[PDB]
């Protein structure tokens, strides 16, 4: 993973335009609907047991942003990730028992709320460079686990 | 295991690719060989690029593996027993790269179907490409 | 899935164990928590360390687990329905860490059973602890 | 990954005293018995079908050896792996087709091999930092595939 100066251009694009909503309460409720195991680190939310309301729901559309926003900070220091996540990789294991598998799981989810947002403008292309990101992300988030 | 609800989801999903299966099927093949570098290791034959009627060809005889599979989907062993003994007699495809393309087929999908890939079915189509994946993977040890 | 010749292979090997079945299986619970950080955080209540009678009464309660597991071997599925609907309603330990702990038994298990753990057993030692993953693992999606 | 200056003077002391034959050949002969589906970069050789004689096998024992030799280079520059391995991550993947996945497979059964060969001096304390090389090797050996 030594990208294309490049494929940076377009890994931060396509980026510029996650209107940050929408997409991030998506992969979300796209998570623990579909991986349902997920919902364990979240009964400190609501009603997650039909689909249409954990996507209906409100403290995962607020936590979906959340994750999104921090995502986001990675995408634009994409170079020293490991860095930028450092913090939260050292809060997410003392603080908050997430399974580390989780955050791989968060990023082929991400890579599916991406590719339906963008259609035929989600590439290829495009999808080997956000597969090179996502796992980039949850690796840097993966980190000071001991 | 899968649902009524399942079995159905999966119905609306594989019946919306209707005649775009192995249109479909190519271009999430070409994304495994995008996305993961490592799978076209079990390609080495194959003319791997944009133009690759190998990857078409070999493409279409996926989906139309996918079509009947929806199908015989109560039985899914059975139906599979030949493309499967064919897995892991022969081919030895490692069980692990069935992850990559269920997600290389998933997101496909996704693309070409975003109105009808509402999320009850993203999660009954990753059940079905989970278990077609199973199928494939059994008849190894 | 289970050759005659792999509901053989483990039953040698599952009776040599004997009562250090939860010796054993404490000493592979140890190796998961030191080999992989990563799982350690299903087990934030336990003290983990050396002594860790949390750990052992813990270790205990599995080996227990897969003695039962031998013997209900046909039929693994009903044998296992409690404690899976367990690991599936409650628990919700991700199916991946499954391999992980599987290979801290299975390693384990080689160190206190160089002589009988040949390899034609280190294969369905393999497929006894990855059927009783799978069944663990069923009640999920 | 930034191991104890220590964990080395061990998970290289362990090293030592591979009498690298017995040993090369036993995770190259455990391979082939237990993931079955790897005696396919391998019917270059002969009879693999018996385990027996996978074990009763010279090619194998041989394949065995040279796979462990070219490991040990790698446990005694631990540091700069990446480098060590780069020529042969280069050439795993251009010339032989290998599932680099079957990398973290070897290790997990080595690991094991490793474990058997020690019994009770194979420890906990020391199968961790096994578990932190074995990656390691897997992963710089993992490389250089596009
Ligand atoms: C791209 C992946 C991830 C990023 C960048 C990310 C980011 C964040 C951020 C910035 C916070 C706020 C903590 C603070 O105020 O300092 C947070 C909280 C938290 N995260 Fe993560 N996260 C990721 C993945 C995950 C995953 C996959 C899970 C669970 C499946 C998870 C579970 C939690 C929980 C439970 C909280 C606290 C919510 C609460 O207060 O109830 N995270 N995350
Ligand atoms: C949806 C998943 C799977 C299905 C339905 C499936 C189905 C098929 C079918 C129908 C064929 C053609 C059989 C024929 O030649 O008569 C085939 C061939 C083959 N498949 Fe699979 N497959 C799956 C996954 C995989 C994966 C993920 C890989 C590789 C990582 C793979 C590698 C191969 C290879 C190498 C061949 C040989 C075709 C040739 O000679 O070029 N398959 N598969
Ligand atoms: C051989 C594999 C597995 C078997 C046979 C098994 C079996 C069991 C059994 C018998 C219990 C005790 C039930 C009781 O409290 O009445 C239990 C509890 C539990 N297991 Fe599993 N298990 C397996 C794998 C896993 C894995 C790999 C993990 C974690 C990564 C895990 C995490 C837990 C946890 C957190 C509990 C709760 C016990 C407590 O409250 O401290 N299990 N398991
Ligand atoms: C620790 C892991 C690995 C190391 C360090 C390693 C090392 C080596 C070395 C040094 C060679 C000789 C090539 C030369 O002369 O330059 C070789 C050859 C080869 N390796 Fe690897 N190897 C590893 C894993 C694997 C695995 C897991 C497979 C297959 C499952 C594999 C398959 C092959 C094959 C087929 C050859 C050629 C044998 C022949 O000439 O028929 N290797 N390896």
């Amino acid at each position: 993973v030594q990208l294309s100066g490049e494929e940076k251009a377009a890994v931060l694009a396509l980026w510029d335009k996650v209107n940050e909503e929408e997409v991030g309460g998506e992969a979300l409720g796209r998570l623990l609907v579909v991986y349902p195991w997920t919902q364990r680190f979240f009964d400190s939310f609501g009603d997650l047991s039909n689909p249409g309301a954990v996507m209906g729901n409100p403290k995962v559309k607020a936590h979906g942003k959340k994750v999104l926003h921090s995502f986001g900070e990675g995408v634009h220091h994409l170079d020293n990730l490991k860095g930028t996540f450092a913090a939260l990789s050292e809060l997410h294991c003392d603080k908050l028992h997430v399974d580390p598998e989780n955050f791989r799981l968060l990023g082929n989810v991400l890579a599916l709320v991406v590719a339906r947002h963008f259609g035929k403008d989600f590439t290829p292309e495009l999808q080997a460079s956000y597969q090179k990101v996502v796992a980039g992300v949850a690796n840097a988030l993966a980190h000071k686990y001991h | 295991v899968l649902s009524a609800a399942d079995k159905t989801n999966v119905k609306a999903a594989w019946s919306k690719v209707g005649g775009h299966a192995g249109e479909y099927g190519a271009e999430a093949l070409e994304r495994m060989f995008l996305g993961f570098p490592t799978t076209k290791t079990y390609f080495p034959h194959f003319d791997l690029s944009h133009g690759s009627a190998q990857v078409k060809a070999h493409g279409k005889k996926v989906a139309d593996g996918l079509t009947l599979a929806v199908g015989h989907l109560d039985d899914l062993p059975g139906a599979l027993s030949d493309l499967s003994n064919l897995h892991a007699h022969k081919l030895r495809v490692d069980p692990v790269n069935f992850k990559l393309l269920s997600h290389c087929l998933l997101s496909t999908l996704a693309v070409h179907l975003p109105n009808d890939f509402t999320p009850a079915v993203h999660a009954s189509l990753d059940k079905f490409l989970s278990s077609v994946s199973t199928v494939l993977t059994s008849k190894y040890r």
